[PDB]
């Protein structure tokens, strides 16, 4: 999400895609494994946080009848004492997950990314903004093969090497 | 070919390290808020005592009458409920109340007191059953007569169980020195409870004190938890409220205070006085008392967990 | 053209999960260590004690004449103060003490106690005013000339109000069975305290104790919380001082002890005995039992957060 | 901070920046966008943890006329623990804080150094040391389009490729 | 030329943030497991009491007769030690154990109390030694023959040193009231013990309780802690076991309860019933009660430490 | 660990390497560099959390003699609640910890990939699962050149440059 500008709101089929305009027309897809790959790791950190606690705590306090004054004071002052560390914990927890969960996404996307420039290497040009600039008229079945991860190094090299 | 990623037009903004407000795609919350205003007591042994007091259940006033020898996995308290007929106080109060909540139940069984020579069915008109009783199982030792003496006399009890025993007796204050020397006579009176653990030491002192239900006397209840197979002595010449029935705690249970209705439709194994908290999130803002098996209670009212990518818009 | 970051000659080392002691740019201080010799009390209402102790400002010796009805935000208390002119101490001190550190204040009111045929006025040499006095909110009942008995007398009070009650009496331990008995006769002596929470059971006991202001008696100051509407009662025959006034809590206060200056000059809310705490630092390692609204107290005398890169000098 | 051998003490205006040395002259110069994106994360950083408390705690101890012993070794018992526990819980946040914040730091430059290669295509090579060797001249003013991210990819495409 | 990593057949299998599973190739533990079942003391002055009970080192049964003086650095308590041999027990038991815990020992003087017609050697059967004796550190005092009356009484100790003294003195109550007349005289007893921060008020209690070792009768024992110059006095007409001399703790120490031997030839700081947790790790999960400088406590058997990268075999 | 579809059961010589198989022969050898920053950030770490707490802390129950019922159950909810704080702050700590350490091997792996990238410039090609096709021979002692960072950039230009 760096030096690619914006999200495309048209693409909910789902978190990473394709969007490509050849001579044949426009289209957009989706790529299953990163995304997939994405909601498994934070599909397994909310499994991780959504614990049930098997330890159990009994009434130590009395709603109805007041306990001696002395006593009363000291448990209200260790359970708020827990109180501020939980609450502590809490904040410090999410905040650190929402930032992993954030840059998880965005290596997600840098891997992609790079991956698809491991596939094609001379055959296209990077600009900058998260396109490969293709020198040779590519068809929507060669970056179908581009998505499906089976396009040929060597097989248009030539071709889009002397443009 | 381009590439990207997906995007909305209204997020969700959560808070990192870096900065508070980040806008991303989806959040789910952490913190629970939704509490269901009843006892979620889905297959558990519930005893609601309503009327009756927790520590009545030792002694046994009238409301208390079925609850004897109760047996439960969830007890709970009312605010309505009260521990005495007759104007009293138990000594140690929230000890003996947090050893019955997690007691399982109680189960009496009778001492084998018996007396010679000394009248034993005292009786007051706040204890009201068919007409004017007593604490079910506690004796109102008193004199033969509306006076006479009170003979020093020496009881004793053995623990011929495996688990410990809950010994409970009273120690009468009347209204006066006149109604002392009048139920039990006169001269200083003391009452003597001894063990291997125990070793205590009380004698009566009468006054006026406020009318309670109508009464100025009052009854101040003891207890002790007598290991196995030791025994346990009582030395007193008057003034006495001897135990009939010993306790024995039954297992494990789980005891709350709240004034919300029970529930048998809905499991839960967290509690406060204002209902139940199912949630399986890790925290909840509810009520920091309570009990159970419960979320962490933290001060925060919602804290939301980033489960999405940045959103970034057009 | 060639890319690079900034460095600098001298960095700061901080620790981290991997490393102790790396080199960084720029580094902050997040444990707090510098203290204000102070109190600092700016727009707070405060009550600097001094001589007089907080407790005595129920009963009201002669130096807390000045705080009988005393109203702050912040309470201070000083090691020079004393809460009794006449050498004696209250039963559950601390208790008392932070209820009266959250108290907010207390407000007095007379309880209107008359007395018939007992003397009203006793006064000692410790408590010095013009001449021998008591305390200002107590009334040492005695008997009416040196000798001759004491009537067995009872009084009560009802809560008129929406607030709980302070309630405070005192037990005099005399030096001797004979003094006893010259202040308020022979036999057995029973001071009586009950309401609808309270019961309670007084007794003298004379005795020779050690010279504390050059006096061997005592006397020994019981409290309780009467509730709204609630009724207190008291049945002694000798040996009483009784209450003229009762308390009741004005709102909410902070109460500190300290032995360093007020200073209205700055605003705090961390204080401890050496000063204030005016900081914005998530930590302290100043005093561990800091109050108010303090950072959390670690051990770590520093702790250095990194607030640049790395330094990588030539 | 890796392959960079070091930093410049000289570069006195930001956090990072460019040095470019041509046919013209020398010059040092700084990129506002990464430094000021650094500082702003970092600072967010700190007035996240510059947080005041807003929990009350009262006296539960007495330094005057110290209280019964046994609640006191309890009140003291329960102190300390709370202690051990704040002490770990300020010694692990410092530390991650201060990882994030290196690797952070060594993030934004990684991305600058990036973006400076997506600007420069087929013009220039890398050396491995965190340089741009170019093969053709560059002006001053093409240095100074090359920081204001302004170089045309293709003006100057087949002068630097048959080098 | 290729680039790649290692790996290994058989891996660890971690838990992250994110899966729960991970093979990675190296794994360390964090939660320490391994006990040893000794007390491991070398280096430090160790006492291992046996025997003889804590409380038992200030008052002297003859099971602590060479306990009077210890020094230790580490206090071991045994579950067959008993504090008394004439059947009493303690006031404020516990407070006393953790003072004498980390006290570093005890170092006794006579307090000089010279008594005038009164008897002042008084036995039992339970406190054997050469023959009838009685507690080494106490003064039973009884009357001159096996009646006659006990005069009332005063005697008092100042605190000579630069520490608080322990004082502890005993209130006898008898089996019967016809023998507490048999030993000291008919008439109400009262034991008043006095000091700057110490006002209490005993008074005997005369009846029959269990027969521990044959006997009826027991004995409480009380204590005050005595500042420097400061003096403590006492005013007893009979039921009275004076102190003969003070104790003043030695230093700092560590107590422990434990059930295992002694062994000088493993050091360890971290102590429990069970033994000694020799650790480096963070965390341990034997006992949650354990004491000194331990690991801290935790729930979960154990946590793997990831060492090591990633396993990805073929 | 990404686009390299497995790690090396037969490297025994250290955590990272080269595997080469040129016109000479087939050989690995490890790279100490990398692997001994690993070792040391991973050991270091080891080291923070290896720590012996200076706290002593007191016996505060009594198991042969048990204290008064109302105290015990205080303390009891206290130790109780402060065991819940240390369970929860180690599995946290050690997930925190095990997930940074494995994205710090990978980050050491994908910067020995990257600065092998940056040896080579024009001279070779990537393929896309952690290889450089090299399109010159190289002779085992220019790979040993290549592990040595000794490789010179332009005296194999031109020649890997044609094909
Ligand atoms: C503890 O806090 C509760 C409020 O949650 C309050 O009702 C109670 O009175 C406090 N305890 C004492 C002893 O004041
Ligand atoms: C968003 O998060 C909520 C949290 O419970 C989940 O139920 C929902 O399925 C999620 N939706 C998407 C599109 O991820
Ligand atoms: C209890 O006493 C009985 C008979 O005195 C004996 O058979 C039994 O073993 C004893 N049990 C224990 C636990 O002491
Ligand atoms: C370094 O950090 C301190 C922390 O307060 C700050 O005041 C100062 O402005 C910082 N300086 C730079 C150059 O970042
Ligand atoms: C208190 O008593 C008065 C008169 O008896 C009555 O008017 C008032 O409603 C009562 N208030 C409460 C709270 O019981
Ligand atoms: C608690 O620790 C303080 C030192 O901060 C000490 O003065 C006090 O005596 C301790 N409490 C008890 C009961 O010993
Ligand atoms: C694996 O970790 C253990 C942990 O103590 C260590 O002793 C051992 O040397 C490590 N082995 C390797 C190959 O890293
Ligand atoms: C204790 O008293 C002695 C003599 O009365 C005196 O010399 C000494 O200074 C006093 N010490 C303290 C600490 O009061
Ligand atoms: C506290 O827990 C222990 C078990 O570790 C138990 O033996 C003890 O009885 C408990 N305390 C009370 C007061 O029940």
């Amino acid at each position: 999400a760096g030096f690619i500008e914006n999200g495309w709101e048209g693409l909910i089929d789902g978190w990473y895609g394709f969007r490509h305009q050849n001579a044949q027309g426009e289209g957009t897809a989706a790529d299953y494994k990163s995304t997939q790959s994405a909601i498994d790791q934070i599909t397994g950190k909310l499994n991780r946080l959504i614990e049930k606690t098997n330890q159990q705590f009994e009434l130590i306090d009395n709603e109805f009848n007041e306990v001696e004054k002395q006593i009363g004071n000291v448990i209200n002052w260790t359970r708020d004492s827990i109180t501020e560390v939980w609450s502590y914990n809490a904040e410090l927890l999410v905040a650190m997950e929402n930032q992993h969960t954030i840059d998880l996404a965005d290596s997600e996307m840098d891997k992609l990314y790079e991956r698809v420039k491991r596939q094609l290497r001379e055959n296209a040009e990077e600009d900058g903004t998260g396109c490969f600039e293709i020198f040779h008229k590519c068809d929507d079945d060669c970056m179908a093969s581009i998505r499906n991860n089976t396009y040929d190094h060597s097989k248009y090299r030539e071709e889009a090497m002397q443009n | 070919i381009c590439l990207g990623h997906h995007a909305v037009s209204n997020g969700t903004k959560v808070n990192t390290l870096t900065e508070r407000g980040v806008e991303v795609v989806n959040a789910t919350e952490t913190v629970e808020r939704t509490n269901i205003p009843r006892i979620c007591s889905k297959g558990k042994r519930t005893v609601d005592l309503g009327q009756c007091g927790l520590l009545g259940t030792i002694t046994g006033p009238p409301q208390c009458d079925q609850f004897l020898e109760f047996s439960a996995d969830l007890i709970i308290e009312r605010r309505e409920g009260s521990d005495v007929c007759y104007p009293g106080k138990f000594v140690n109060e929230e000890a003996l109340r947090q050893i019955l909540r997690e007691s399982g139940g109680i189960d009496k069984e009778a001492m084998g007191f018996t007396y010679s020579g000394i009248r034993t069915n005292g009786a007051t008109s706040s204890c009201r059953r068919s007409g004017s009783s007593f604490y079910a199982e506690m004796k109102w030792l008193l004199s033969n007569t509306d006076n006479a003496a009170f003979p020093q006399m020496t009881k004793s009890y053995k623990n011929t169980r495996k688990s410990p025993a809950l010994i409970v007796w009273g120690i009468h204050h009347s209204g006066s020195t006149a109604e002392q020397t009048k139920l039990y006579g006169s001269g200083n009176k003391l009452v003597t409870v001894g063990s291997s653990n125990y070793q205590q030491s009380f004698v009566p002192s009468p006054g006026a004190r406020t009318q309670v239900n109508g009464l100025s006397g009052r009854i101040d209840f003891h207890w002790l938890m007598l290991n196995p197979n030791d025994t346990v002595t009582f030395s007193f010449n008057g003034a006495f409220i001897a135990p009939d029935r010993a306790s024995f705690l039954r297992g494990k249970s789980m005891g709350i205070q709240s004034g919300v209705q029970v529930d048998a439709n809905c499991e839960g194994d967290c509690y406060h006085s204002g209902g139940t908290i199912i949630s399986n999130l890790p925290f909840q803002n509810i009520d920091s008392r309570a009990v159970g098996k419960c979320p962490r209670y933290v001060k925060q009212r919602s804290l939301l967990l980033a489960t999405g990518m940045k959103n970034v818009p057009e």
